[PDB]
């Protein structure tokens, strides 16, 4: 009447709980790059020679 | 001033060069001085321009 050894196990099952990838969009910065500085329209010279 | 903001392409010699000579001096920032000593124009023309300095705390009456 008591607990005895049974039959070997003949598989084992892992579960685990897993989510998938995306599309790789790679979006890389909202305003992107180093913007280079650049000229004023215009301008104009604010500067003059005497006479 | 930011670092790495003005590539081989655009460069900031060729910027700042053209800020200059939109404003009635020349490319390269050289304005031709005269001597306060003999009165005569240099026959080199200088390279003249606006820097900020610092002052430092280190002064020969401390030392």
């Amino acid at each position: 009447g008591g607990l005895t050894c049974a039959s070997a196990p003949q598989g084992t099952l892992r579960i685990l709980e897993g989510p998938q990838q995306s599309l790789s969009g790679s979006p890389l910065q909202p305003i992107p790059a180093s913007p280079p500085p650049q000229i004023p329209p215009g301008l104009r010279p604010r500067f003059c020679a005497f006479g | 001033a930011t670092p790495f903001i003005f590539s081989e392409e655009n460069s900031a010699l060729e910027y700042f060069g053209e800020m200059l000579k939109a404003a009635g001096y020349n490319f390269y920032g050289t304005e031709r001085l005269y001597s306060g000593i003999s009165g005569l124009e240099l026959e080199a023309d200088i390279f003249i321009g606006v820097v900020y300095y610092q002052r430092l705390r280190h002064m020969v009456s401390d030392k």
